[PDB]
RNA sequence: UAAUGGUUUAAAGGAUCCGUAGAAUGAAUUAUAUAUAAUUUAGAGUUAAUAAAAUAUAAUUAAAGAAUUAUAAUAGUAAAGAUGAAAUAAUAAUAAUAAUUAUAAGACUAAUAUAUGUGAAAAUAUUAAUUAAAUAUUAACUGACAUUGAGGGAUUAAAACUAGAGUAGCGAAACGGAUUCGAUACCCGUGUAGUUCUAGUAGUAAACUAUGAAUACAAUUAUUUAUAAUAUAUAUAUAAAUAAUAAAUGAAAAUGAAAGUAUUCCACCUGAAGAGUACGUUAGCAAUAAUGAAACUCAAAACAAUAGACGGUUACAG
């Protein structure tokens, strides 16, 4: 067997090129590889601590927006309610 | 002003873990309502695990009974509810947030609002 | 001075409703809504207080 | 014999805004002699509705979090701490340091984050509540009610002072240990005042955008930002901000929607030094703050840019 990385997987009823049967293919992909990223109000979520788990770190440090990818104004919300949440005990 | 209450009881008793978040509940509704206010929402959530080893007072938690309480009062009776729920043994942690009715005199809590049902009618239908 | 006291007075009288609600045009308006509903007691009177408590 | 001036950097924007006088300035049409009168709504306002987190700002009250220090224990053992390297009158065999618990106290506010924003400026980003302010667009309304603003008023970092609390960390002064030719310094250790809170006084900062406020206007692009649509797509229109510019201006650096084109009102400047000094006055508990000279001396003094030299200046090569 040879490692998965070094092979292209074509899914099921896709049109394909030759190019596609290599190693260009493979490293085009690599560097070309939510619910807040909606009209959700994310202050409406500070008392669910699992939804904005996922936009924190392993420790708790709130993602940068430019991971995040969130609007100006849901990242503040966000923020807002990520920090009431560890206020009132949650979190 | 409508308000939300989110608090985290103790749980001593292991076999009846509600037990002491019902006479809490009551304890508060009664207050609010013979204070001429209204209780639109009493939502259980269940029993959880805090994220620390919480301190109230002189006894160490490792867990509560979370719940949320969506009532209507004036600003006098909510800081005297939030007065008797700081000086409470049973109260682990406690919050209390406005949610503002200049658009809609009907609203739901936090969590269903976050669901999606934006006002209690919703979530009776 | 008359005019400032009345008008805090008027504020302060009982049965005083908010965003623009008045008690009698509330009171007429649910007879109104039971009315329609017949024409398609103590749990309305507790629907009236819930009311007239949330937009005292 | 130069004001047919200036004030980002050469001297010069008031810390900020509010607002009184102004013998300051200021919309439209018509009629009659710059005014009066009647009309008008383009400036400036008021009240609603709608949308938006008006979340951020101010005061108040109520909470949370990591850590620090000290105290007590538990076990465990000989060093620990600091430095460039060491040493310290008060680290450790009186069992220290490190570790694990438990109590106590103050002060601070990690991520988000850009101060994006909010605020007149100073300021302001852990959470919640009360109160107050701040957005856009429509509808209706007032009918120039405006701008600016001497004097005046208010607020105003840090330091400082007066009382009363508090004082864990940091830390002027002081006392010691180093380093040094010397140390009065940088470094190290104890550490008072201060830093914290309450009630005040004081009114200064490179209180800076070193750039006063308002109004009308002027060529582009790109981003966001916020609304309004239209069916993610219109690379969608209308605003603000940001970035790079055209023109213009400018001693240039550069500014760039103002440092451009204009108008109005205020503040300020007139060689360097003496000097923000002296004297006086006012205010303040004081420290001080404000106001603010002259003689004497000189042909200086400064700003931008240019080319070098130099740097206990960077990177790359050989
Ligand atoms: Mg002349
Ligand atoms: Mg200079
Ligand atoms: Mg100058
Ligand atoms: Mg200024
Ligand atoms: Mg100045
Ligand atoms: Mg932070
Ligand atoms: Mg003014
Ligand atoms: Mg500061
Ligand atoms: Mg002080
Ligand atoms: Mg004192
Ligand atoms: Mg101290
Ligand atoms: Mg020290
Ligand atoms: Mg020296
Ligand atoms: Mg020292
Ligand atoms: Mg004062
Ligand atoms: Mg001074
Ligand atoms: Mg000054
Ligand atoms: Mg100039
Ligand atoms: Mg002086």
């Amino acid at each position: 067997k040879i490692d998965q990385s070094l092979s292209k997987k074509l899914p099921k009823g896709t049109i394909y090129d030759p190019f596609d049967f290599s190693m260009g293919r493979i490293h085009l992909d690599r560097k070309y590889q939510d619910i807040m990223k909606s009209g959700a109000n994310p202050l409406e979520f500070y008392a669910r601590p699992r939804i904005l788990s996922r936009y924190v770190t392993s420790t708790g440090r709130i993602q940068h927006r430019d991971i995040t990818g969130l609007s100006a104004k849901n990242q503040r919300r966000l923020s807002k309610a990520i920090r009431r949440c560890q206020a009132i005990g949650l979190m | 002003m409508l308000y939300e209450l989110i608090g985290l009881v103790r749980i001593t008793n292991s076999n009846a873990p509600k037990l002491e978040a019902k006479e809490l509940s009551s304890t508060i509704g009664k207050l609010i309502i013979q204070n001429r206010g209204v209780v639109r929402d009493i939502v259980p959530m269940g029993i959880r695990y805090l994220p620390k080893i919480m301190k109230k007072d002189q006894e160490k938690h490792f867990r509560a009974y979370h719940f949320l309480m969506l009532f209507d009062s004036s600003a006098a009776v909510q800081s005297e509810i939030l007065r008797t729920l700081k000086k409470d043994p049973r109260v682990i942690r406690s919050s209390i947030v406005k949610v503002d009715l200049d658009k809609q005199l009907d609203r739901a809590s936090s969590l269903h609002r976050s669901l999606g049902k934006k006002s209690i009618l919703e979530l009776v239908n | 001075t008359p005019f400032i006291t009345r008008i805090m007075a008027e504020l302060k009288e009982p049965l005083v409703l908010s965003k623009g609600y008045n008690i009698e045009e509330v009171d007429k308006f649910l007879a109104a809504i039971e009315s329609a509903k017949r024409e398609r007691i103590e749990k309305l009177e507790d629907r009236r207080e819930a009311i007239l408590r949330i937009l005292s």
